[PDB]
């Protein structure tokens, strides 16, 4: 077999002489079982990225082909376990056994290998749900300061997916992968823990890539788990893929690109950032039925500073992605939890990644709560509006009162749909402000308890009736009586 | 967008800043000869003293406004050159 | 088999080796400066192999008078630092060297400062309340036992006094080993903990290791290595709980990119070292709690020029399981701490750690607060007299809440002549949801600033006037 | 002896090819008595940072070693003199005859090498030997925008060490010395002119880098005046050491560091600025009696641009230091001089170090300030209290006020004393009642400078004598201060 | 004027200055309220918001994100109904009959939707 | 520097514009390839401006004063360029459009005009 030898090496890279037949991202194997990846190939060298350990690698040692190009074990043995972005269990649960290998690099699918998103993907979320709508094969970037609630939102999607797991359906079912790039060990673990409370490792993976790992693992560790996820999505399921975040792929790459001595760009970021994530964002994909109808659903997560969309990455990332959700602290810190900014969150699929329900319910309420705000600091030191405007100033608030949801509180889409009813239809004006939440939760509630049938053909038909409608109309009437509005 | 939010502040800042001065001097000739800007009144004269009060905060408003964008002004052209002599270095 | 300086920049040295004993990465090294007022022997580190069996070395010590060509000497192992209970009660240096007795620990058991994390099953998420009898700690930003905690500020907002607050608060009486790593600051600073330690009797259950301000950056980069190698030892070896104080850890990211322009790298975004993420991530994966064995673990962190962007912060935020920023503009109205309630944040505030009334009370206070942040533009201008009644009672509310953020400190006497107070949570929590309520809205400002708790509240507004 | 030659040279920086055995840091000479510090040593050659005239370096001059690692002559020779950073003398007054050599950078003390700073350190400024005292060892920063009295606190505090002197005790002397970096010729002679009028040279180096100078000279100058200090320091002495300014340094090494090409970071400023300015204040120390019990004062002095003290070098060095005295532009421009800020201004550990009759006579004095600032901003009888000690801790330049006159000023305005005298008369008043307690009545003084402390009878003694004053004070306005 | 014709060239250019003056005078409302304005100013205000409001438009390729089929104005149908909104001939109708709708005939329609008439 | 220490006279050194010397500066600096300092100005700025300033200076009875025209970047008083120059500036005089146009010569501002030795 073909050898080189280290002829320098530090910070996580190495330098190899040798190796002619060296590929380009080819797997290389060095001694004590430390692996890296030939990125810069020149007549003089492979420069090399170590995965793993390269406190081992000394000037001499000897390096070893692998011919093959970067590639990860793939299966179903992957849910319910973590492993590091070679595939390799970290949880300490023994081997995985491999269906088979999947290159890191494969390309997306074309422009006619795809079918257009129709199938929604739920998270429930009241405000995601109805008002920037997650569709089979999305990508919804989540993004926001620290502490804004951006993996809550992705926890809380991914434990939704729980019904549909149970159903037993594939077609239903949603298997998730949640990368963790850059995380610290125990936040990886209390992520980890609170999958397990809600039945969610059943068919959820997490690929870690923890704050100490190499740079080169937290730059694998996306296309890991996009290649884990892609192999189920070629064979017809449904894959929701988190990262969590990709700001810091790009910087541990970014260190890579400086420590190989590639020219850098803006803020030191190499010149191909954008590609990075691009490529890996686009696998991301609806598959025609021809390919078996599967797909994978992206959420990534992008951390802003000083909430500063404007930053490179995060403008990189906001122009790949279908829509995004920004999440913000100032509407956090006033109770606005979710903490979605709802004039800039958009999703870019729309009504198509609803069912007709919520469509027909929520068919215009991110443009009704945009001009709602805009109105409310217009209308901050006005005395004696117009009597529209002081209605759309109610309505606004109640729809806003409407949109909070607490964390690990998911709603079943037919309970959403009734929720935004309740506002958009105007059932909510008689209400409180104060009272708005109250009297949905005890309202939902009492349709569960009683009148169950109006849920039951929501879930059924995916549109609400109008004998179902009418008959809501008439619950909410009769509980209005008994609602006691403190 | 830094910079850019700082001078659009800059902007709010000193239409500000005219309109409570022209404020003042209205109050001031109405002295010699309903509306909230009176200060702690509710809480002509007391409009006149509202408005110098306020059209003084809009100049100081006004000058930490403009030594923070002219900071960001001066941090921004030598991150500019930091990058483009980074680049420059690592091709030479 | 004995290599020779080659290059010297500064305290940076390349060395050769003959081929086939070119040193380990990260193996210490010994070379002699002879000349006679700066006679010593340099332990150098290997950092990087450059091919044609040269090294790339960090020295501990400075450099000044090292000549080319001069014999260096491979150890054949890393720095390593005395490890065991006899480390307690004593001041070390980052190379294990006790300042306070020389020659003291050379006998005992050594450990090399460098060494993996704790392997991830064995990690464990801490969600148990550290409580302080500080306000705005135990309502706003609970710490954590066993867990992460950060004090984030710019210069001079009181980061290394609060430090000194949590010792006595939470060191004190504590029953298990104390370790404090002074990095890249004062050496008076450190000369007044040993001091103060002594007299509190603290000192014989904490190891002090320092490397400050005026030493090479390789000895800022690694004497943090070398206490946690101190407490990383009392965790596993000695079943110990352990607290883990480090002041400041900036230095370290800081020293880290002095050295990286040493040794040749490329400079990262800001000037900083590529690596800086993955260095911090090293040193503080090792920092943590595993399954059974409990460090708990504060860090002052520095915010260079108040910039809480700038990438050293910004990349230490992510390691935290507690953070409370220092604010300087909290920091102007008097306010200590000088505490940033909008900005900080726990992992355990959420009510089924903390339970239903802390968390509401904190939200409240937490909404109060960016409401009225969210009216300064307006204030600026024109004052409250323009607001809505609902906005002027809720300014002064958050007038009155901020001020009772503010505490008398133990570590403040030093400064002001008055003593310290505590405040147990359960009174914390009653008293701020009277607070948002407005049950003592008829109270003065200053009669809520810098006291305990709600004894404290009535007699400041006895003593001014009001009645509580 | 090994003669090495100059391969090429450019802005300051030369490499030298040869010198196989030379030091790292050393000091090089190149012809016409030029030197050089050996920066940067490799296989091919030692890049130099030049100290003096680059322009007199050429190409194949030849370069000699000195066998001297970078370091200055050290003595009681430089008292009264005024020297270049090589510790060359620049006042024409002949050869310096220096005790030793001392390298330039020996490390500071250790943790277990200090002592807790106790012994004040009076500046004879009211305003900071009342709400920010100094102590011996401590590092103050004199922060503030250009022309705000920054060198007039700097100079003031050095002319009160006159009395110090005269004691001829080492425990009670301070030895002082002034590097000027960067700033212009004529200042420099003036605040030169201004210590030998008030006979301040007889303690007083002055290390001069003026603004003409190279950037390798700006760098260096505080660590020169740095050693010279250290040399006393260690042998029991007591030494202040005012660095004006730091800003003017760091812009040196800046210039230093990009011609050597290294890449910058924050305001084009090197990585390790920082560590140029906390490196030389970590060498101002409080050592302990073990070590001698000598102390190192450091006065840095930071110019700020439009009064903003959260830029880069100004927090640097406001992490480093154990307090800062805020000068203010605002104060300034409305008279009030020195134009001390009282919100921002403390001092970290000057606390202990303040004498108990000051500590009396000020604590309140504090509050007072600091509550009458946001007063004014916006009862009556603290507005007119706060406006009597405001103009209170006024003070003429080059008049540094002796500990016991501060104490009975400040217990003046304290005590209501002023609370009678209109307000453009306090100052005057002041002046000339303390003028009156020194022609008679002069035991308070010696009193409260022996024992340190405000005694009853002493404190009834001198209200007895305000009051006597008080009744023949003619006010500028013509009414009696009486009661 | 040459080629679009004096009309539409005119009409544009009052489009123009009237949302001008209403973003030159929104940091003033923002911070001191409308009632401080000058009547005429007032005015100026009330026809801005309308006027961008209409400049709004439900498109077809938008259906897919409102629910609501798109819509076309003729130009000629666009230069008259500007025209009569810089001259306040719909400052009797809510800001709200404006928004995402095509010509006067749906303004006329979701006016009276809302109560109002036109 | 002839004219005062040779022929024993007093001088008046006007410089228009000595904004334009410390750009020149910066520019040559660029072109010798130095690395830029802060604000893209040549890394000797503070000591160029004081070789040039320290020159004008009174000596043995006999001195150069100087005018010298000044431009500020924006407007910006605290650019390392004006910040560097009126490091050595001993007095300020602004002339008004507004004392000009009411006739008044020379059109200095009593206000906007400054000195340091006005004490
Ligand atoms: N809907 C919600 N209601 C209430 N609290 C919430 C909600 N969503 C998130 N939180 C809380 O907000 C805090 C931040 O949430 P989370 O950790 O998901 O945010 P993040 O942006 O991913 O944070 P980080 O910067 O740490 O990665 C956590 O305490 C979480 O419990
Ligand atoms: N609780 C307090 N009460 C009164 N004064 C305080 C308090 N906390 C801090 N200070 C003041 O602030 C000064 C700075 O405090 P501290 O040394 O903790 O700051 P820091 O953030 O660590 O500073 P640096 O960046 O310089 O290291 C203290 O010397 C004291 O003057
Ligand atoms: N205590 C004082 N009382 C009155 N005038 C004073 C006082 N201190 C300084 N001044 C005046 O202020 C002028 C400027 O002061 P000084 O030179 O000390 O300030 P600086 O900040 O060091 O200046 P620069 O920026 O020039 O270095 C002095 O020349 C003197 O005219
Ligand atoms: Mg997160
Ligand atoms: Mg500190
Ligand atoms: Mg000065």
């Amino acid at each position: 077999e073909e050898i080189g030898t280290v002829i320098d090496a530090g910070d996580g890279i190495a330098h190899v002489e040798g190796l002619p037949s060296v590929m380009t991202q080819e797997l290389l194997e060095f001694p004590g079982g430390v692996l890296g990846v030939a990125l810069n190939l020149d007549e003089h060298s492979v420069g090399a990225v170590i995965l793993g350990e390269f406190e081992k690698i000394e000037e001499g040692q000897q390096v070893k082909r692998t011919g093959e190009v970067l590639s990860v074990p793939v299966g179903d043995a992957f849910l319910g376990r973590v492993v590091n972005p070679l595939g390799q269990p970290i949880d300490g649960q023994g081997d995985i056994a491999a269906e088979t290998r999947r290159a890191l690099e494969l390309q997306a699918p074309s422009v006619v290998q795809r079918q257009s998103v129709s199938e929604p993907l739920q998270t429930g979320i009241k405000a995601i749900d109805a008002m920037t709508p997650i569709g089979r094969g999305q990508r919804q970037l989540i993004i926001g300061d620290r502490k804004t609630g951006k993996t809550a939102v992705c926890v809380d999607t991914i434990l939704n997916q729980r019904e549909a797991w149970l159903t037993g359906d594939p077609k239903q079912q949603v298997r998730c992968v949640y990368v963790a790039i850059g995380q610290k060990g125990t936040t990886i673990a209390s992520v980890k823990r609170a999958l397990e409370e809600g039945g969610a490792m059943e068919y959820t993976t997490i690929v870690a890539a923890p704050a100490s790992d190499a740079a080169g693992f937290k730059w694998l560790a996306p296309y890991t788990g996009s290649a884990i996820g892609q192999h189920w999505m070629y064979n017809g399921k449904h894959v929701l893929i988190v990262f969590d975040d990709l700001s810091k792929q790009a910087d541990a790459y970014r260190a890579i690109s400086l420590l190989l001595r590639r020219p850098p760009g803006r803020e030191a970021f190499p010149g191909d950032v954008f590609y990075l994530h691009s490529r890996l964002l686009e696998r991301c994909a609806k598959l025609s039925d021809e390919l078996g109808g599967g797909s994978m659903t992206g959420l990534p997560i992008i951390e802003t500073k000083a909430n500063d969309i404007s930053a490179f990455i995060p403008t990189n990332v906001i122009s790949i992605t279908d829509g995004q959700c920004f999440l913000e602290s100032d509407l956090f810190n006033q109770g606005v939890r979710p903490a979605i900014n709802v004039g800039v969150s958009v999703s870019r699929v729309g009504g198509a990644a609803q069912i007709k329900a919520m469509k027909e319910v929520a068919g215009s309420l991110r443009l009704d709560l945009s001009q709602y705000r805009e109105l409310e600091a217009f209308a901050a030191f006005a005395s004696d509006l117009d009597a529209a405007s002081k209605a759309q100033l109610d309505r606004g608030a109640r729809l806003v009162e409407l949109l909070k949801q607490p964390q690990y509180s998911p709603l079943a889409v037919e309970e959403q749909v009734v929720a935004i009813f309740l506002g958009t239809q105007g059932h909510l004006d008689s209400v409180p402000v104060e009272d708005v939440q109250r009297f949905e939760s005890e309202l939902l509630e009492h349709v569960k308890a009683s009148h169950s049938d109006i849920f039951d053909g929501i879930r059924e038909t995916k549109k609400l009736s109008e004998e179902a409608e009418e008959k809501l109309v008439s619950v909410i009437n009769e509980f209005k009586k008994g609602f006691q509005a403190s | 967008a830094t910079l850019r939010e700082l001078r659009g502040r800059i902007r709010s800042a000193g239409s500000i800043k005219k309109i409570t001065k022209a404020q003042e001097l209205i109050a001031t000739s109405r002295i010699a000869k309903d509306r909230g800007l009176c200060g702690a009144y509710n809480a002509s004269a007391s409009r006149r003293r509202a408005m110098k009060s306020a059209t003084d905060n809009a100049d100081d408003l006004i000058k930490a406004l403009t030594l923070a964008a002219n900071r960001e002004r001066q941090a921004q052209i030598t991150q500019e050159i930091s990058e483009i002599v980074g680049g420059a270095n690592a091709l030479a | 088999t004995a290599g020779r300086v080659v290059r010297i920049t500064g305290p940076v040295v390349d060395v050769e080796f003959p081929r086939g004993s070119v040193p380990e990465l990260f193996n210490a090294l010994h070379a002699e400066i002879t000349f006679g007022a700066l006679a010593k022997t340099l332990t150098l580190e290997v950092a990087q192999h450059l091919g044609d069996s040269l090294v790339r070395c960090i020295s501990m010590q400075p450099t000044d008078g090292l000549v080319r060509g001069v014999e260096v000497t491979d150890t054949g192992a890393s720095i390593s630092v005395p490890v065991g209970d006899g480390v307690k009660g004593h001041v070390f240096n980052a190379l294990g060297d006790c300042l306070d007795d020389p020659g003291y620990g050379k006998d005992f058991e050594h450990w090399s400062i460098h060494r993996k994390p704790p392997a991830f099953s064995d990690l464990e998420p801490r969600t148990e309340m550290l409580e302080t009898g500080l306000k705005v700690v135990d309502l706003l930003t609970p710490y954590v036992r066993g867990g992460k905690i950060a004090l984030f500020g710019g210069a001079g907002v009181g980061k290394t006094v609060l430090i000194q607050e949590m010792i006595n608060r939470i060191a004190r009486n504590f029953g298990g080993t104390s370790v404090f790593a002074g990095v890249g600051e004062r050496t008076r600073e450190g000369n007044d903990l040993w001091v103060e330690l002594a007299d509190a009797n603290v000192l014989k259950d904490t190891a002090l290791v320092f490397g400050q301000m005026d030493e090479p950056p390789g000895t800022r980069m690694r004497v943090a290595l070398s206490a946690l190698t101190m407490a990383e030892f009392f965790r596993d070896e000695q079943g110990q709980d352990v607290l883990l104080f480090i002041d400041n850890i900036f230095r370290f990211t800081q020293a880290g990119s002095e050295v990286s322009t040493l040794l040749g790298r490329m400079p990262s975004a800001v000037g900083y070292q590529p690596t800086l993420a993955d260095e911090m991530g090293e040193l503080q994966e090792r920092i943590t709690s595993t399954r059974g064995r409990s460090i708990t673990s504060m860090q002052a962190v520095y915010v260079p020029a108040d910039d809480y962007t700038d990438p050293a912060p910004a990349t230490t935020f992510a390691h935290l399981d507690a953070t409370t920023e220092l604010s300087r503009a909290v920091f102007s109205k008097g306010i200590f701490p000088a505490v940033d309630p909008l900005a900080s944040s726990s992992t355990i505030l959420d009510p089924a750690i903390v339970g239903d009334e802390h968390y509401r009370v904190a939200q409240e206070v937490i909404r109060i607060l960016q409401r009225y942040k969210d009216l300064q533009d307006i204030i600026a201008i024109l004052g409250i007299d323009e607001l809505s009644e609902e906005d002027k009672q809720l300014v002064n509310r958050a007038r009155r809440i901020e001020r009772f953020l503010s505490q008398n400190m133990m570590a403040a006497e030093q400064f002001t002549g008055q003593p310290g107070s505590t405040v147990p949570l359960k009174e914390t929590i009653e008293a701020f949801d009277k607070l948002t309520k407005g049950e003592f809205d008829h109270l003065p400002e200053q009669a809520f600033f810098l006291i305990g708790g709600l004894d404290d509240l009535a007699k400041k507004a006895e003593s001014l006037g009001a009645k509580l």
